RNA sequence: GUAGUAGCAAAUAUUCAAAUGAGAACUUUGAAGGCCGAAGAGGGGAAAGGUUCCAUGUGAACGGCACUUGCACAUGGGUUAGUCGAUCCUAAGGGUCGGGGGAACCCCGACAGAUAGCGCGUCGCGCGUACUCCGAAAGGGAAUCGGGUUAAAAUUCCUGAACCGGGACGUGGCGGUUGACGGCAACGUUAGGAAGUCCGGAGACGUCGGCGGGAGCCUCGGGAAGAGUUAUCUUUUCUGUUUAACAGCCUGCCCACCCUGGAAUCGGCUCAGCCGGAGGUAGGGUCCAGCGGCUGGAAGAGCACCGCACGUGGUGUCCGGUGCGCUCCCGGCGGCCCUUGAAAAUCCGGAGGACCGAAUGCCGUCCACGCCCGGUCGUACUCAUAACCGCAUCAGGUCUCCAAGGUGAACAGCCUCUGGUCGAUGGAACAAUGUAGGCAAGGGAAGUCGGCAAAAUGGAUCCGUAACUUCGGGAAAAGGAUUGGCUCUGAGGGCUGG
RNA sequence: CCAACUCAGAACUGGUACGGACAAGGGGAAUCCGACUGUUUAAUUAAAACAAAGCAUUGCGAUGGUCCCAACGGAUGUUU
């Protein structure tokens, strides 16, 4: 498991055609997008709330997004 | 202070093997445990590895001597000896 | 407190109990750390502190207050 | 009777010497054209210890006479010699403790070690700690030279039989006393399985001619003769002489 | 307290079956093997380590399980000989090769002596 | 015949109630009282055994009393691997070609000899020292971790997350001053030519002792959750309060190394050493270890607790201290040897630069990502006071791993927790003789071949200690004093603050 | 401000008890033998017997000493 530090390259491994699956974990104090990939599962975290919404509606359309 | 009046290093071995062995053995015990002068570096660093061979501690040089001492009494004859006849030939 | 420490509740010696050299190794890192502390507040200079540092080792302060007061 | 301790010695099986920590054997380079006329250099990289040989090894690198690689050689340790020097083999090799010199090269009274047999055997004679063979003469009509070796014989061998030059090192060793038996032990432990030695006084007739008897004694004169069978060659063999060596004997 | 066993049929503690403790989020203790300490790269003659290179065992230097700039140093003769002793070399090699040019110059003189 | 006789007796121990059954001192459940007491009567494995493993059932026999019982009998079920091993490598050694012996069975064993082949181009060149053999389920060695799951299997099954060795091409990146860039340096960065040949390192190594570091365990305090005790006392006692491989980043032990600088009124420094014009102290750096820190993995898991239903929801999983402590690992230094304490497979690095592209589009690329592939055999169970051997369910024999609390010098003995267990045929009496364990007035070896046996001495602290001696010892010589409980006093430390 | 447990002393106190169980040398004066540690008759002898360091003698310079082998060859010998 690798952690991405930076949104746009969250977004970028998102639309990568390996990417299987995309799941947000919510916990008390951030959201986790996490994407599963061929090799690695790619986490990001995101401590704001109201900027973690905006990432969830950008997602490429097909990608399978679980709330979790 | 003074620990044994004469036995020195040879203390280790208690009252076992008879004074005379005993007092035989010292001398090449202190010598084979004693530090020698290095000619390379000029230090005080010179101990024995195994029996005949010994190496310095600060320069790494190691040097072929004695079983118990660096410099054996022969040794010092033998270098003056072939030191001699190499300068009749090279003369 | 103190309490069951007498000489009927100890079967182990002294240095059993509690080994010679164990105590001597407290002594010298206690009194060659206070040593090293002066030097570097310049209390004492390292003319100053190297007589202390031997005698240290010689076994002639037996304690951190005996060094302070000799100093 | 049965076999005796001395004859089971000679089939091998425990009685093989103990050699699975040995670094190789110590000889000279094979003979060659750069020895025979000029001289080769080569460089100590160590000394080292051979369990089992008290003389001291050192393992001497040269550069190969006619390939593009490096030579390496394991030498007997002369008494001197250190890390790091040039030791210089051939016929003008110059005369230093060290050098390996055809004993046509070495003048009268020197001091030689690993001194060969046969041209080109590298090295036979005077190889323990300590020992040393001494040029006596040099005879050119036959080619030959006159040497001592360490037990006091003189020998003639070719002029052209290469030597050392010096003493092997590690002299003094058997001067140091034991002490224990366990020294004794470890001494033997990395040589060969001859120690402990039970006497044969203390063995039972079946085993050894000196065996039985209401008192430990041997019966019989323990000298005896070089033509015996084995078996019954025991004891003081072919001896010319016994007891104390008083006089010109003991020289 | 919690007492463990071998997660392997080795029964005997060689150097080869050591092992660490280790708690799991499950809250229990179980053993994992350990590799044996590796020394590392070492200098042919002094025996120093040979700086910037980890020590490992000798199949985790296998080029597609280490990055190249872990098993290499940038210098001639890097990762064999120390600084010190390339700059040795260097200077000896100088040193000698021009003690050479001197000794032929030396005999050309003599040479022409007649 | 002996004879229903000898005999059932080591390893502390059983009791009550109920269920089941034709039948219960012996099966099962519950309660109580004991034992093993972490070098175990606990939890595994190597040999060896071979189905003894699990479920159900059972006429007889067998389990030296009994049995409803079972390691017995009958029927059926059960062992899942690219990652654990074998497999590979070599060790002592073993088996061999040729050759030499030998009536022959056989003997020696690379020693009498046109080796095996390998590398690079595309069949040719170069290289080429007579074994491509066997020999380790403890030596060397490519890669797997939690969580869950069975009546019986799992690092093998399920889920999730990784890794290793191969194969193939694509996209992007990188280099062309044809083969990168940065740092005075130690070296750093993710890429960043290259053949035959050559060189080094790792693999790779004894033993003892002292220190230092890491992990696990033990231990102390606080917070919260449940439980135990409660006539009295107890802000109390107990249980727990979790975080895997792997990936990134940080840290930089003890050493080693680099730059500046130039040292006696010598300094630095360890428990002990020891280090310095061959450049110390000091100042600033580099590198190395990690079973160290943070994040991802990952709370979604696990555990505890409280609910609702009879699957599902909620809360918590927190903050510190301590050490000659214990087990394991590592670091560094020192002692010891007439003892110096394997090899090879495999992997990494280096020296050299034949040969090779482009005028900028090709060439090169150990970089990132994507795609494909994963043989065969072993795997159940016992590992022993009942699964191995001893003719047996024999008080014997049989390699090794894990190891809690108290007392104490102590994996001594004694007691306890986890786990295990009451399995040794039972009942009633309490004669002689016996076996094992004790005690005894006064005397004190008179006993006896003989102080045999037993008794006495015993730990620690202080004092004191002769002859003799190889000067090291003798020595714990001998001899004497002290020792509980309770309430106090003194001494011995660490980290911050000019 | 935070600390762990070693040492020393004093008062008081119990039917002089207190290393309270457990644990845990009897001591001394001599003779014989063997120096010592080690080893030995598995299943009647553990010893004064064997070994041992030390001491001494003997053979041998490889075309060799000692020894194995039916023969060929081999062990000591990776030796001097
Ligand atoms: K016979
Ligand atoms: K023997
Ligand atoms: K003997
Ligand atoms: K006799
Ligand atoms: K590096
Ligand atoms: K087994
Ligand atoms: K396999
Ligand atoms: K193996
Ligand atoms: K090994
Ligand atoms: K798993
Ligand atoms: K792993
Ligand atoms: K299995
Ligand atoms: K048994
Ligand atoms: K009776
Ligand atoms: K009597
Ligand atoms: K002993
Ligand atoms: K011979
Ligand atoms: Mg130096
Ligand atoms: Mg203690
Ligand atoms: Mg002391
Ligand atoms: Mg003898
Ligand atoms: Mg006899
Ligand atoms: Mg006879
Ligand atoms: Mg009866
Ligand atoms: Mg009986
Ligand atoms: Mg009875
Ligand atoms: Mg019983
Ligand atoms: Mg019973
Ligand atoms: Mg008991
Ligand atoms: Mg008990
Ligand atoms: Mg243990
Ligand atoms: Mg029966
Ligand atoms: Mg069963
Ligand atoms: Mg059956
Ligand atoms: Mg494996
Ligand atoms: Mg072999
Ligand atoms: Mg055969
Ligand atoms: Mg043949
Ligand atoms: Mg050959
Ligand atoms: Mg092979
Ligand atoms: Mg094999
Ligand atoms: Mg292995
Ligand atoms: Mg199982
Ligand atoms: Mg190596
Ligand atoms: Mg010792
Ligand atoms: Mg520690
Ligand atoms: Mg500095
Ligand atoms: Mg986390
Ligand atoms: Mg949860
Ligand atoms: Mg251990
Ligand atoms: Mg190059
Ligand atoms: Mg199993
Ligand atoms: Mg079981
Ligand atoms: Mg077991
Ligand atoms: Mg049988
Ligand atoms: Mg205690
Ligand atoms: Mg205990
Ligand atoms: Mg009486
Ligand atoms: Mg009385
Ligand atoms: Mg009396
Ligand atoms: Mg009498
Ligand atoms: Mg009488
Ligand atoms: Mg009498
Ligand atoms: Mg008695
Ligand atoms: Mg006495
Ligand atoms: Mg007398
Ligand atoms: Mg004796
Ligand atoms: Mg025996
Ligand atoms: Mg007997
Ligand atoms: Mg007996
Ligand atoms: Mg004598
Ligand atoms: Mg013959
Ligand atoms: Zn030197």
């Amino acid at each position: 498991p690798k952690q991405i530090h930076e949104i746009k390259d969250f977004l970028l491994t998102a639309r990568r055609k390996d990417a299987r699956t995309v799941k947000i974990k919510k916990n008390k104090d951030m959201v986790k997008f996490k994407v599963r990939c061929s090799k690695y599962l790619y986490t990001l975290c995101v401590s704001d709330f109201e900027k973690a919404d905006k990432l969830k509606q950008s997602l490429p359309p097909g990608l399978s997004v679980q709330d979790l | 202070t003074k620990r044994t009046k004469k036995a020195g290093i040879v203390g280790k071995y208690g009252t076992r093997y008879g004074a005379s062995l005993r007092k035989q053995i010292k001398k090449m015990e202190v010598s084979q445990h004693s530090k020698y002068f290095c000619e390379f570096c000029g230090k005080y660093a010179v101990k024995r590895k195994a029996v005949g061979i010994w190496g310095c501690k600060d320069c790494g040089k190691v040097k072929a001597g004695g079983a118990y001492t660096l410099n054996t009494a022969s040794a010092v004859t033998v270098r003056s000896t072939i030191r001699r006849l190499r300068e009749q030939t090279e003369s | 407190k103190g309490r069951h420490s007498g000489y009927g509740k100890r079967k182990g010696t002294r240095e059993a109990r509690l080994p010679t050299k164990v105590l001597w190794m407290r002594r010298l890192r206690v009194l060659r750390r206070l040593l090293r502390k002066y030097r570097e507040s310049k209390k004492i200079d390292k003319h100053m502190y190297h007589d202390m540092y031997m005698k240290v080792k010689g076994n002639v302060f037996k304690n951190k207050r005996v060094l302070m007061e000799n100093i | 009777g049965r076999v005796i301790r001395a004859q089971r010695k000679g089939a091998g099986s425990v009685f093989k010497s103990h050699t699975h920590h040995r670094k190789g054997p110590a000889r000279f380079r094979t003979l060659d054209f750069g020895e025979r006329n000029g001289y080769l250099k080569g460089v100590i990289t160590e000394v080292i210890h051979d369990p089992g040989r008290g003389a001291p090894l050192a393992r001497v690198t040269f550069r190969h006479p006619f390939r593009y690689k490096h030579q390496k050689e394991l030498f007997v340790a002369a008494e001197g010699m250190y890390t790091g020097q040039f030791v210089y083999c051939g016929k003008k090799a110059t005369l230093m403790v060290g050098n390996v010199l055809p004993l046509r090269s070495i003048p009268e009274g020197a001091v030689v070690c690993n001194v060969e047999h046969k041209v080109g055997d590298r090295g036979v004679f005077a190889r323990c700690s300590g020992d040393y063979a001494i040029v006596i003469s040099h005879n050119p009509d036959n080619g030959t030279t006159r040497v001592k070796l360490p037990s006091g014989a003189k020998k003639i061998v070719p002029s052209g039989c290469r030597a050392m030059i010096g003493q092997v090192a590690g002299g003094g060793r058997t001067e140091k006393p034991m002490l224990k038996a366990g020294n004794a032990y470890h001494k033997y432990r990395v040589k060969r399985n001859c120690w402990p030695k039970v006497r044969g006084v203390a063995m039972n007739p079946v085993e050894h001619p000196h065996g039985g008897g209401n008192h430990q004694h041997i019966g019989h004169a323990s000298t005896v003769r070089r033509d015996a069978p084995p078996g019954q060659k025991v004891g003081l063999i072919a001896a010319r002489r016994t007891g104390r060596l008083r006089g010109q004997a003991r020289a | 307290v919690q007492r463990l066993t071998y997660r392997k049929r080795h029964s005997y503690a060689t150097k080869s079956n050591q092992h660490r403790v280790v708690k799991t989020p499950g809250g229990k203790l179980i053993y994992q093997t350990t590799k044996k300490r590796a020394n590392g790269p070492k200098c042919p003659v002094t025996g120093k380590r040979i700086q910037g290179i980890p020590h490992l065992r000798p199949a985790e230097y296998k080029r597609s399980r280490l990055s190249r700039n872990r098993r290499t140093v940038n210098r001639a003769y890097g990762g064999v000989l120390s600084g010190s002793a390339v700059r040795e070399r260097i200077i000896r090699a100088f040193l000698v090769e021009e003690q050479k040019i001197v000794k032929k110059v030396l005999k050309i003189q003599k040479a022409k002596e007649k």
